[PDB]
């Protein structure tokens, strides 16, 4: 839309909030932190890191490739 | 057949709109038709559909998901927008076709 | 009913020196402030450097 | 004459290792094979830099110690 | 007795003006002690390296 | 041949993130390139004065500067004449014109090694490796006159004779003049010529560290504090 | 009366672009770049101004000016390094603004998609040309094999390179106008992003979820204000680490010697953000064919709202996409390192196969893999 | 793009096939005259007194 | 100056500055005539035109 007074039609929704000075700002950080990232991890971890596993021993093959190129064959 | 069901629940699954409590017609992209049909759906569905919109980008935003019990299953995932979709496009075909002979 | 909402609970979120329902504020307050306003201030310093 | 640089000496102590003799016994049999021949077109670059390489590897690990 | 950040928010952090003032000095006496401090630890990482820590063999 | 060997990884006392130079190895290496190198190799962008408060003091580098002859003009009828160098003259040319360096090193002209650490590939490890390894060439290897064999120079045919030995010069400190000092000392004041605000940089880096150290936490605090209300907020929907 | 913040004529287009704006509240640190970009637009143009104040766009004195500047001026080596690596932090910006804008189905913003093609094109022309401004022996081969790349066009591109060079080839004329250019166009960037936030602000922003995000939406400031400052204090310390720690990971050892015409490098690269524009031309074994790649390499960036075929916008529900898009920077990531390796095997066939990898996943895999998408989703 | 497959799309291009014709002899006139053309203005006669 | 007198650096200074304000005017005129436009342009006479408007 353009601005806050007409964006959308909302009926009969409730929402609560408290104060910044009343909640801390890291509640709970580590506890409930580290098994959301372990949660999302194992969400995108199938779609992201096997291209990246393919660059990477694509890159390695391609290297020694090259290297073993510029040596010399010893029939002569 | 019976796997190609079972494939479907597993994509279904793998999608990961149902972990946000949405259902199937909740992420269509938001087109002059799908715009229309919305404009056409009873206020009961409209509140509902804009409530899980609301619950699903507050779940986005925190970068959670709603607790497995709460998940919207499978089988009860209603096409809601579905025939008011195809009465939209239908008729869209119909002035399409008019303007076209 | 109007009457049949209520607010939930927000202990896991709240401080520890509002987590008490039965003890009164303002004589914690200026605390909370002091150390938000604490944090705001050190990194106005640290920019400002 | 009787002063005696370190490199010198790291680089003999090198020389005492063990795939270090390896590259110099492979340049040995490719220096044997090239020398006692006549019309070729072949040098010994190669196993001179892997002998070489080993060595100056070695070497750079221990060098800068023994310098003041 | 009070909290310190409550005695502080008594005194420096209610009123804008001072909150600015005191984030001024301690702009001050911040940079002073972060140099100093800095100073010190890049100085005690490159003992004897450093022209400072050698100009006294050739001052003459 | 194309094929070409990389220099290895040498243990210097500025290798490190905040490590600094050492600046008494710097004034060993001015002292290898005025007796060494300068005869032809050249440091045009590098002056006397950018010698004060890095190894040599005021009177030490006006003495350096005094002790060579330089080039100025014109006078009151319009003729160059030799004055005696003073703090803002720059490192003097062994040659006019790199016609005449071409002519005189056997068609090879001497690089300008004022960036030749930066613009080599391993920085003064090739440096250290190439002053340092000047070896007999194999078999099968023809060499012309003029030319002599370094592994890690491209090609393996430089046109630079060894120009270092074992007491090729006497150092002011008592230092032992060995081959590897020597080039330790001069790949260490080639270094500083390619970069001389290193050890400046690595002193800002250190303060940017700490600064940044203190900032991330407090401006991520603050955007904690801030979105402490979105993050928290209960949503509930009740439909008549 | 005294709400001057929305009465103000000059305030109230801040006010309406930056405080009141109707923010999507859940949207990544991904929507972070774009503000990233614009600060670090900022910076580029700040220390570009202060690198006009000592160098000399004279063939003669353009290294010297350039030494000037790194040795006597004081800090400015700093001024230089944070110049060049602030041109790589855009341009790693650039790239993930871009990687954002395909994977979440931003590009249906068409206006707003075409102004960043646009844009894209302007930085690269003169991240270019700022590159052979320094004169070392790279930006001389660097832009003298471009302009013959240029030169590869058919019946009006002799006349067209002498008439960029000024002459017979890259020399004191093209260095010149390569400087005023240089200047200019960073100026008309600015106002193309002004165009840019212009559209935007006119069809408002994107979510992650692709959904409209009308129910929930906040005012940008103070959320996206203390966030995007974050991002940009995130920006700085990689950017004065890269200045202050590494300052030459990123660009060549042979561009600190002075530009010889006699003397050709053994291997010629440009940059790293050019590198996988220079293997999709490099690859195909003809002058006028790959120049027509690289042009339409970034003109199917530009084409890619009209190859959407699926019913959701965004990428967060469409695995199989999903698994293609990320095969797609998988292949960039090849483009880019096979762009600083010189011409033999295996690195042709792999450059051949990654580039028609990219142009079969960019114009045939992906529609295919929605249409496939909304079939077992039971659209239709 | 089968939306404008159809008579009266036809006609209309049909109708406007001589204006986009005209705008074209009007381009290819104006970039002969703009570039100074050599393949074409040696062929003019009155043009040709300016070579 | 960047030195004792007007030398090199002043020059090239001036010319990076005498380059650069022309589009700090542009942006300048960009907000003059927004300014303006916020109440159209005044006419010879003085008085209130906006019963005569083309
Ligand atoms: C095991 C792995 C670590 C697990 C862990 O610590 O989890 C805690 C926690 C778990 O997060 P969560 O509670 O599940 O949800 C995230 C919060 O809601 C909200 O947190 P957030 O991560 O969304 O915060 C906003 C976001 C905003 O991000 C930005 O501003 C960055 C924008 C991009 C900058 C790119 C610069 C150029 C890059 C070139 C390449 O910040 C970050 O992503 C990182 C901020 C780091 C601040 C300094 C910390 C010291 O981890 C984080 O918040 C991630 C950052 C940790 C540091
Ligand atoms: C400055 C003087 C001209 C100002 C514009 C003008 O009056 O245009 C005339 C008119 C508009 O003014 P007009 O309002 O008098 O238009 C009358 C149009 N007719 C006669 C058809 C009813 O513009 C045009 O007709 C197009 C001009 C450009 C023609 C194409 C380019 C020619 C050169 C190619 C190289
Ligand atoms: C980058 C490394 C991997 C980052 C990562 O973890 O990405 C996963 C993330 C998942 O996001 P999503 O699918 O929305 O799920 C949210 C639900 N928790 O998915 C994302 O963050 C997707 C967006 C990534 C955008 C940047 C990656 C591509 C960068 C290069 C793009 C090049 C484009 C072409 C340029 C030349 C033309
Ligand atoms: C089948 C399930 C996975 C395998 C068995 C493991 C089961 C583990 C079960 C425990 C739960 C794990 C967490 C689940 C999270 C969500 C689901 C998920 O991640 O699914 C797997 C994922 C996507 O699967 P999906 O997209 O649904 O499959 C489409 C097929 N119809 O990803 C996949 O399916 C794998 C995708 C692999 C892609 C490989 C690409 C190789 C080629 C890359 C080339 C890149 C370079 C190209 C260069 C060209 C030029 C040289
Ligand atoms: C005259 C005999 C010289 C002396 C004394 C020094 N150098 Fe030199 N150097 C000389 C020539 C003719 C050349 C070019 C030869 C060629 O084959 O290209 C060089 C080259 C170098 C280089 C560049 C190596 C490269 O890969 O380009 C370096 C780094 C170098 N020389 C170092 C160096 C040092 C440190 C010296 C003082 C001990 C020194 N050289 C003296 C000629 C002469
Ligand atoms: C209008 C603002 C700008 C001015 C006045 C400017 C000016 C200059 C000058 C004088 C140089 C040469 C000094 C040097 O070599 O470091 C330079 C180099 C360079 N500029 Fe800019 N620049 C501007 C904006 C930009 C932008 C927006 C980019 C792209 C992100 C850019 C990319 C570069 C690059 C890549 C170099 C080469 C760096 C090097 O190799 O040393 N410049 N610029
Ligand atoms: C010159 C560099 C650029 C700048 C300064 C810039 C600036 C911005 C800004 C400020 C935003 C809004 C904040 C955000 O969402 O990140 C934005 C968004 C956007 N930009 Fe750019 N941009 C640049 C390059 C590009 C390019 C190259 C493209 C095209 C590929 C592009 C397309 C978009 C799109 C589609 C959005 C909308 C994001 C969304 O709502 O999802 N931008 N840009
Ligand atoms: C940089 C040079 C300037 C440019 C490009 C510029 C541009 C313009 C333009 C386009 C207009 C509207 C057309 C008109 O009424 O003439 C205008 C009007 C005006 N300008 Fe400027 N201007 C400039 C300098 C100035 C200066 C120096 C002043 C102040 C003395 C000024 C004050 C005004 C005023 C008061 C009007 C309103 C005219 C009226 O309604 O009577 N301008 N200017």
């Amino acid at each position: 839309g353009r601005e806050f007074g007409n964006l959308a039609r909302i009926r009969h929704v409730i929402s609560y909030s408290l104060s910044p000075f009343e909640q801390r700002a890291f509640p709970s950080y580590f506890s409930k932190g580290i098994p959301n990232v372990l949660r999302r991890t194992r969400e995108r971890i199938l779609r992201v890191a096997p291209p990246f596993v393919v660059v990477y021993l694509i890159y390695t093959w391609g290297n020694q490739e090259f290297e073993q190129s510029k040596r010399k064959n010893p029939a002569m | 057949s019976k796997w190609l069901d079972g494939f479907r629940k597993w994509y279904y699954n793998a999608a990961g709109f149902n972990k946000l409590g949405l259902m199937r017609d909740d992420t269509l992209h938001e087109t002059e038709d799908v715009k229309e049909a919305i404009r056409r759906l009873p206020e009961d569905l409209y509140n509902d559909r804009m409530f899980r919109i609301k619950r699903a980008l507050d779940l986005t935003m925190r970068h959670q998901i709603l607790p497995k019990d709460q998940w919207t299953k499978y089988e009860e995932d209603k096409f809601y927008l579905e025939p008011y979709l195809k009465e939209v496009i239908r008729e869209r075909k119909e002035r399409e076709e008019w303007a076209k002979k | 009913s109007h009457t049949d909402v209520k607010v939930p609970d927000f202990s896991d979120y709240r401080r520890a020196e509002v987590l008490d329902s039965t003890k009164s504020s303002k004589e914690s307050s200026e605390a909370r402030k002091g150390f938000s306003y604490l944090v705001t201030a050190t990194t106005t310093v640290g920019v400002a450097y | 004459e009787e002063l005696v640089d370190p490199l010198t000496t790291v680089r003999e102590h090198c020389e005492q290792l063990e795939k270090c003799v390896k590259a110099r016994e492979r340049l040995e049999l490719c220096d044997n094979r090239v020398s006692s021949r006549s019309q070729t077109e072949e040098d010994c670059t190669e196993e001179l830099f892997d002998f070489l390489h080993a060595r100056d590897h070695c070497v750079a690990h221990k060098l800068f110690k023994n310098l003041k | 007795s009070p909290t310190i950040p409550s005695r502080l928010y008594s005194l420096l952090f209610r009123r804008t003006s001072t909150f600015a003032l005191t984030i001024a000095v301690g702009a001050l006496f911040f940079e002073r002690a972060f140099d100093q401090g800095a100073d010190a630890i890049y100085e005690h990482i490159n003992e004897g390296k450093l022209w400072k820590h050698i100009k006294h063999k050739y001052e003459n | 041949s194309d094929l070409e060997l990389h220099p290895p990884s040498y243990p210097w006392s500025h290798r490190g993130l905040l490590s600094s130079l050492d600046h008494t190895s710097i004034r060993r290496g001015f002292q290898v390139y005025k007796q060494v190198c300068s005869s032809c190799h050249s440091m045009d962008y590098v002056a006397y004065r950018h010698l004060v408060g890095v190894c040599y003091t005021e009177e030490e580098a006006k003495a350096l500067a005094e002790e060579v002859e330089v080039q100025d003009g014109p006078n009151d009828d319009g003729e160059m004449f030799m004055r005696p160098g003073k703090l803002s003259d720059y490192f003097p040319k062994p040659y006019p014109n790199p016609e005449a360096a071409r002519a005189a090193n056997n068609g090879a002209l001497p690089p300008d090694l004022s960036y030749i650490v930066r613009a080599r590939h391993g920085g003064e490890d090739y440096v250290f490796s190439l002053l340092t390894g000047y070896c007999e060439p194999p078999t099968g290897v023809s060499l012309r006159e003029g030319l002599y064999f370094n592994p890690y120079f491209p090609g393996q045919a430089i046109g630079m004779a060894p120009p270092i030995y074992t007491e090729v010069l006497e150092y002011d400190d008592g230092t032992p003049a060995t081959m590897s000092q020597v080039a330790k000392d001069v790949a260490t004041f080639l270094r500083w010529a390619s970069e001389p605000e290193h050890d400046h940089r690595k002193r800002m880096g250190l303060k940017m560290l700490l600064m940044m150290g203190l900032l991330l936490p407090l401006t991520y605090a603050m955007k904690r504090h801030k979105w402490s209300v979105l993050k928290s907020r209960k949503l509930a929907y009740r439909p008549p | 009366m005294t709400n001057m913040r929305k009465t103000h004529p000059l305030f109230k287009i801040i006010n309406h672009s930056f405080i009141d704006l109707p923010a999507p509240s859940n949207i990544s640190s991904w929507w972070n770049f774009g503000s990233l970009l614009g600060v670090c637009l900022m910076v580029q143009i700040i220390t570009g101004l202060f690198l006009a104040m000592h160098y000399t766009s004279d063939t003669m004195t353009a290294f010297s000016s350039v030494t000037h500047i790194c040795r006597d001026v004081n800090y400015g080596w700093l001024i230089r390094y944070m110049h060049a690596n602030g041109a790589s932090m855009f341009f790693i910006c650039l790239f993930l603004h871009v990687g954002r804008g395909l994977y979440y189905g931003s590009y249906t913003f068409m206006e707003t998609w075409n102004i960043g093609v646009l844009l894209l094109f302007a930085v690269m022309a003169t991240a270019f040309m700022g590159y052979v401004l320094p004169w070392g022996q790279m930006s001389f081969w660097g832009a003298t094999v471009i302009t013959n790349l240029l030169s590869a066009i058919p019946y009006i591109g002799t006349t067209l390179v002498e008439w960029i060079w000024g002459g017979f080839s890259v020399d004191k004329a093209t260095l010149t106008r390569f400087f005023a250019f240089h200047f200019i166009l960073p100026f008309i960037i600015a106002a193309l992003a002004i165009v840019h936030l212009l559209f935007l602000h006119e069809t408002g922003s994107n979510n992650p979820t692709g959904l409209n995000s009308d129910a929930d939406k906040i005012p940008f400031h103070p959320y996206y204000t203390i966030k995007d400052i974050l991002g940009i204090l995130i920006m700085f310390l990689i950017l004065m680490t890269l200045v202050l720690f590494f300052p030459d990971m990123l660009g060549d050892p042979d561009n600190y010697m002075p530009a010889n015409p006699l003397n050709t490098p053994p291997h010629i690269k440009p940059e790293w953000y050019f590198l996988f524009a220079y293997a999709i031309l490099r690859s195909i074994p003809n002058k006028l064919g790959g120049v027509l790649a690289l042009i339409l390499s970034i003109l199917i960036l530009a084409l890619m709202p009209f190859l959407h075929t699926s019913k959701q916008r965004s990428l967060m529900f469409r695995p199989i996409t999903q698994i293609l898009y990320w095969i797609l920077v998988a292949n960039l990531l090849i483009l880019t390192w096979i762009g600083g390796q010189p011409v033999e095997h295996p690195f042709i066939i792999i450059g051949q196969l990654a580039s028609i990898s990219y142009f079969s996943i960019i114009l045939i895999l992906m529609p295919i893999s929605g249409i496939i998408e909304d079939k077992m989703l039971k659209l239709y | 793009l089968s939306r404008f497959l159809g008579p009266r799309y036809r006609e209309l291009a049909r109708n406007w096939i001589p204006t986009a014709g005209m705008w074209g002899t009007v381009g290819a006139v104006g970039l002969v005259w703009a570039t100074d053309w050599r393949l074409i203005l040696d062929w003019v006669p009155y043009i040709n007194g300016k070579f």
